[PDB]
RNA sequence: UGAACAUUGAGCCUUGAUGUGUAGGAUAGGUGGGAGGCUUUGAAGUGUGGACGCCAGUCUGCAUGGAGCCGACCUUGAAAUACCACCCUUUAAUGUUUGAUGUUCUAA
RNA sequence: CGGUGCCGGAAGGUUAAUUGAUGGGGUUAGCGCAAGCGAAGCUCUUGAUCGAAGCCCCGGU
RNA sequence: CGAGGCACUACGGUGCUG
RNA sequence: AAGGGUUCCUGUCCAACGUUAAUCGGGGCAGGGUGA
RNA sequence: AAGGACGUGCUAAUCUGCGAUAAGCGUCGGUAAGGUGAUAUGAACCGUUAUAACCGGCGAUUU
């Protein structure tokens, strides 16, 4: 804890990165303590404990407490990840959208511009669809002023400005290096709820009370879902052959040394995080015009599937497993592979760079996110089973579990490799020259 | 069939696993600090906040 | 028995290294390296009472080395023998159940 | 080595070859060729523990 | 009218924020990947960056205290 | 027969590198034995991959001889010949470089 | 690597009949013994073959013959004869020995 | 048809190995005072005798 | 099998049809 | 056929070696390939 | 049998050693703190004074 401070401290590279992205997850719950004006946090904290909608809760746990307390991040980066995808399928519908992709550098830059006002337009519709949702029936809003034009237009502005900096802040940091603004506003909002309550517990007891029983029980249930995902990212496809033998000598022999082992074995960290933002996107916001004024159709569609009985569990498990291999299938590398291998000098036969190997990445990609998909269906089930007998827990399982160790697991991924030659390091100097 | 097919390569592919993997989930454990030190950071800095700015 | 226990040593090491051995073992037919046995009888009854493919006939043909054009000496890998042992029922690519 | 080979005999050391060669030191040695995974350590023994039960028979009949 | 009229300028800080990204895309682009080099800095644009975190919570000390 | 071992402490008959110590941290074949802080040489290393080669001219553990490096006892700095004559079920050394009889 | 039978030289002989010069009746190669045969089928006489036919003749095998021997119980010469040894021969049959050929055989 | 070669003939001459007659020599029992003669046995040398094909010769080609 | 045509393709070629 | 024995093809590389240059080759480098 | 042919290691040409029990296997003794023969010591591991390896006597396998 300590040691990990003064060795990412001790290469300047990684302190002043470590510095914005710790910041980043504080500033994220600046926001969302202190109101902003033409809402106010109280009313409308009231209101989403009644609730219109199962659906508005999930919805709420992702985002954070920043749509739980009337303030800016509301929406969240909710909307930017069901826009990157929409444009990603909207490529192949359209003859035009496609040919702007392929063409350059700059046209790829266009798309990505195109998002990011896509972004902020479904942000301004839900702004509106929020703001007037609330106060015309199923609860009432307002002790700066009481509902009105005014009271809309003022509570929209503010939203709004509130996704722009999110969406900036998020691309910040991408930039820079250490962290995404993907995981970075889903880690935030979800955990901060989470120390109080294992901090209670600790103290109140350690052999047993009925709270510390149920919290106890999720304790095995999230080091098996641990094992799982570890289990999984274990395995062995990397293949290693020099090319040629160009004689015989030097180590064991002196041959054009070609290694290439990628993959890591691991799925649905990305894709996972996409096909559950997607999914709520249109629920969430047909919910909040149907409590309110607005459709009552488009809402009644988002209860048949999502969660309210074990019925319905079937139904946003294909849609899981489904979106999953949907957005892998988008993210290039079926072939990335292949065409590496040309550019280096290294060559081989077995295995030979062009086609064939090609058909190789395609084989290997495929079947690799499909068993990740799979996991993650297992997972869900796998709580629900056990609590069929012993009690019902609701603490971390399902969702909550996964969203909490693939955080801290893709960033100590890359973080604990450039953190343990730090350590490594310090280690060896200490013990060659004086320490 | 189709969908047999699918199934009867990723049956020998459904491998992918070791032991000491209770390495890894002592430092899922020790990931785990990181999120609740981080969220009790902010209970810490964001209540000096709660009381100038709230 | 039929055959001994050292009747049923005869493999040591497949045959899947590129074109016609990758492309003829996916679609059709399956390879596999027999050293320097000399049977087929037997390399047919291998892979029947042992894993859990049958087979047609197995076909042989030697390959006289993958030439080294220099090495220590002059290079030369020695002689091995290629065999099409090919599948009639099972329709599996083995490496089923662990390693065989 | 020492110890071993002298605490089996006759009926004992036959029962336990036959797994040695076919399938503790044949799946190995396949594995292996094939990149799977092979482990030199790994054979160096079984390869070694069925040879040396083999001489104990031609030699005293068990030892 | 200190909320009414620097609300519709609140939105005017949305306008120079959005298009600080949109333009802001030569090594940046949704889940793209660059990392960055020799060039950086502290932006010629991040005087907007400022005016903006400034603004909120500067909307925080009008609006309630 | 032999005053070298694992964990011998030296003092070193070689020039610049005398009134120097270490463990033997491993007996080479070749005569050689490494002693801590002195085999060091600049060694032009090649960052053929960088981070898994390192570049630089790193200082390098080489082997100097066993026949001109001289033992330290647990009091002097003597070396010439040590005793086996006492067993213990097995050899055992002691001094008679000194005659002080430390094993 | 041999046998009978047949011929035919040559070697020892064994057993019978002469060994003729001149002179000597004739049968003297030489040497020695020597008046000797007196029997009655037996020489001789009467006849034969051979010896000489050179002087009457006898000799010597055999038929007749029981007829009592003969170198002439001469004598010439260097030696005298019968008869016995025997030089040696002329000559014949046996025992053979050997070398040639011939003939027939089988058993090498 | 002399010569030379081949074919044929034997009347006679010439003629090996082989068989070894005779002559000469050495030794000594014995006799001899010497010199010399020396049986028997054993030996050295000499060769009478018989010796074919071949040659000579007589024809033919 | 097939003159020749219908598709897409990296432009190497493959399928469809006769 | 004989004989050669991989010289065939593929990915690669040009210092020497093809009467030259040489990106190319039967040259350097190693694999893949001969199925009754 | 002498002598070969062809293999054989963790893998890879050749050398060294050895034979499908194949750079070894057993058995009795010596010996040992470092090692797993070489080009090329790498990968894996083993021993550490009493548990690697090497040496010698006997045996085994010896296509």
């Amino acid at each position: 804890g300590l040691d990990f401070q003064s060795a990412k401290g001790g290469l300047g590279e990684l302190k002043r990165r470590l510095l914005f992205v710790i910041g980043a997850l504080i500033v994220f719950r600046i926001g969302s303590f202190i109101p902003i004006p033409g809402i106010d946090a109280a009313v409308l904290a009231k209101l989403l404990e009644q609730q219109r909608g199962t659906i508005i809760e999930m919805f709420n746990m992702f985002s954070g407490g920043a749509l739980s307390r009337a303030s800016i991040f509301a929406l969240g980066i909710m909307p930017y990840i069901s826009a990157s995808i929409i444009i990603q399928l909207l490529t192949v519908v359209h003859p035009t959208l496609a040919e702007i992709k392929k063409e350059g550098e700059s046209g790829r830059r266009k798309i990505s511009q195109y998002t990011r006002y896509g972004t902020l337009v479904l942000a301004i519709f839900q702004s509106i669809g929020i703001a007037t949702g609330l106060p015309n029936m199923p609860g009432m809003q307002g002790l700066v002023i009481n509902p009105g034009f005014a009271f809309y237009f003022t509570a929209v502005v503010s939203l709004v400005t509130g996704t722009m900096f999110l969406m900036w802040l998020g691309e910040q940091i991408t930039e820079r290096g250490i962290g995404n603004g993907i995981s970075i506003i889903i880690f935030a909002g979800i955990v901060a709820g989470l120390p109080p309550a294992i901090a209670h517990t600790i103290e109140q007891a350690r052999q047993g009370d009925l709270h510390f029983l149920v919290l106890l029980l999720v304790a095995v249930l999230v080091f098996a879902v641990t094992f799982f995902v570890v289990f999984v990212e274990r395995g062995q496809r990397r293949i290693v052959v020099n090319y040629a033998k160009r004689q015989q000598g030097r180590r064991v022999y002196a041959a054009q040394s070609t290694h290439l082992p990628l993959k890591v074995n691991m799925a649905g960290v990305i894709p996972a995080i996409f096909a559950s933002s997607i999914i709520l996107f249109p629920a969430t916001i047909a919910s909040w015009f149907g409590g309110g004024t607005g459709w009552n159709w488009l809402t009644t569609i988002s209860l048949y599937l999502q969660p309210g009985q074990p019925l319905y569990v079937l139904l946003y498990a294909s849609a899981i497993i489904f979106f999953c291999f949907f957005y892998t299938a988008l993210v290039f590398n079926p072939r990335e592979t292949a065409d590496n291998l040309k550019k280096s000098g290294a060559f081989v036969p077995g295995i030979r760079p062009g086609e064939q190997t090609a058909k190789y990445i395609d084989k290997v990609m495929t079947r690799l996110t499909l068993v990740g998909a799979l996991y993650i269906t297992f997972i869900c089930l796998i709580p629900e089973f056990m609590r069929d007998a012993m009690k019902v827990p609701f603490y971390f399982g399902g969702t909550s579990l996964l969203i909490v160790v693939v955080v801290i697991m893709d960033f100590m991924a890359q973080v604990q490799t450039l953190m343990m030659s730090s350590q490594y390091e310090s280690a060896l100097k200490k013990a060659n020259l004086k320490g | 069939e189709a969908r047999t097919e699918v199934r009867k390569v990723i049956w020998p592919t459904r491998q992918e696993t070791l032991h000491t993997t209770l390495i890894v989930a002592a430092v899922t454990a020790v990931m785990s600090l990181i999120l609740w030190g981080l969220d009790g950071i902010l209970v810490r800095l964001v209540s000096f906040i709660t009381g100038l700015r709230f | 028995m039929i055959r001994e226990e050292r009747l049923l040593k005869v493999l040591r090491a497949p045959h899947v290294s590129e074109k016609a051995s990758t492309a003829m073992e996916k679609s059709n037919t399956i390879v596999l390296k027999v050293a320097k046995d000399a049977t087929k009888a037997e390399i047919k009854a291998a892979v029947q009472k042992l894993f859990e493919v049958e087979v047609e006939v197995v076909n042989t043909l030697v390959v006289k080395g993958k030439v080294k054009r220099h090495g220590q000496r002059i290079g030369r890998r020695s002689d091995w023998k290629k065999a099409y042992v090919t599948l009639k029922e099972g329709q599996n690519l083995d490496f089923v159940g662990g390693a065989e | 080595m020492k110890a071993k080979e002298l605490r089996e005999k006759s009926v004992e050391e036959l029962n336990t070859e036959l797994l040695n060669l076919l399938r503790e030191q044949f799946n190995l040695r396949m594995q292996a060729a094939s990149g799977q995974l092979q482990q030199s350590h790994l054979l160096k023994q079984v390869r070694r523990d069925v040879a040396r039960v083999k001489t104990l028979l031609n030699e005293k009949a068990g030892a | 009218f200190l909320i009414v009229a620097i609300g519709l300028v609140g939105l005017i800080m949305l306008q120079q924020g959005k298009g600080a990204d949109m333009g802001a895309s030569f090594g940046a682009g949704a889940s793209a990947t660059l990392f960055g080099s020799s060039g950086s800095g502290n932006f010629m644009t991040r005087m907007t960056a400022l005016l903006a975190t400034l603004f909120f919570i500067i909307s925080l000390v009008l609006g309630n205290i | 027969a032999a005053k070298i071992r694992r964990d011998d402490e030296v003092i070193v008959l070689t020039g610049k590198d005398k009134g120097k110590r270490g463990k033997v941290k491993n007996v080479l074949s070749s005569g050689k034995v490494i002693v801590e802080g002195i085999n060091l040489v600049k060694k032009h290393q090649k960052p053929v991959p960088a981070l898994n080669q390192p570049g630089g001219i790193v200082e390098k553990e080489a082997a100097i001889q066993v026949s001109n490096v001289a033992i330290f006892n647990a009091a002097t700095g003597k070396a010439d010949r040590v005793g086996f004559r006492f067993e213990d079920g097995k050899k055992v050394r002691f001094f008679k470089s000194n005659s002080e009889t430390i094993k």
